[PDB]
């Protein structure tokens, strides 16, 4: 006969059994915008990557010495 | 006082005073560092590992190796292994001794230059010396006349010596040592 309370409730109710939407909206949503830095974990790797190459590490002494010998 | 003696000999690096029998203690040259971010806060950041206590610390650690080819590669890196063996291992002050030096022969003067000139220099030190592999294998082995192989860590040797003198065109000089051979194993 109506619109009610009853009627009302049980659109609450669904609302908030409803758990795809709701957590769609949160993470879906959120998960788009995520990641902007320059990473200290690549820092790391850039200082490994620094310590990691003979092309760098003998030819820094090994040219830069041996130029001048006598 | 008295008298002490540095091997640079390549492999595991070798000091003792005169009259020993034996070098007090021995270390590989390797040197290393970190690989990882350092994730326990605990622990104090040491950003270069050497010796014994790097051979134990290896896994995250990695490896540099300071001499190729019996050519010391990486001067500084020298200067930290050399400062650790004498305060961790001698417990001695660089004024203490005179000090001698062990190279291969036939090779660039660069490292004569610069070896002394910190030796002296970074470290200060009554007297220096620094002398070809083969004449030390003639003594311990007490025959004034021979010819020497002796093929290290690094760079592999011929060197005829007669009794008393040297014969410098003689002499083969070759980057054949057990290192090359053994990533040839792999
Ligand atoms: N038990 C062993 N058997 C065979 N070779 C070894 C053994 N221990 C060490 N070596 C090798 O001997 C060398 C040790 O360095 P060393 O001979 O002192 O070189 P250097 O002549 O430059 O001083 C390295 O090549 C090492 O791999």
């Amino acid at each position: 006969x109506x619109x009610x309370x009853x009627x009302x409730x049980x659109x609450x109710x669904x609302x908030x059994x409803x758990x795809x939407x709701y957590x769609x909206x949160x993470x879906x949503x959120x998960x788009x915008x995520x990641x902007x830095x320059x990473x200290x974990x690549x820092x790391x790797x850039x200082x490994x990557x620094x310590x990691x190459x003979x092309x760098x590490y003998x030819x820094x002494x090994x040219x830069x010495x041996x130029x001048x010998x006598x | 006082t008295t008298a002490l003696v540095c091997d640079n000999g390549s492999g595991l690096v070798k000091a003792g005073f005169a009259g020993d029998d034996a070098p007090r203690a021995v270390f590989p040259s390797i040197v290393g560092r970190p690989r990882h971010q350092g994730v326990m806060v605990g622990m104090g950041q040491k950003d270069s590992y050497v010796g014994d206590e790097a051979q134990s610390k290896r896994g995250i650690l990695t490896l540099k190796y300071p001499i190729e080819h019996g050519i010391i590669t990486n001067w500084d890196d020298m200067e930290k292994i050399w400062h650790h063996t004498f305060y961790n291992e001698l417990r001695v002050a660089p004024e203490e001794h005179p000090t001698l030096l062990t190279e291969a022969p036939l090779n660039p003067k660069a490292n004569r230059e610069k070896m002394t000139q910190i030796m002296f220099e970074t470290f200060n030190v009554p007297a220096m010396y620094v002398a070809i592999q083969a004449v030390l294998s003639l003594y311990a082995s007490g025959r004034t006349t021979g010819i020497v192989l002796d093929s290290g860590d690094g760079v592999t040797h011929n060197v005829p010596i007669y009794e008393g003198y040297a014969l410098p065109h003689a002499i083969m000089r070759l980057d054949l040592a057990g290192r090359d051979l053994t990533d040839y194993l792999m």
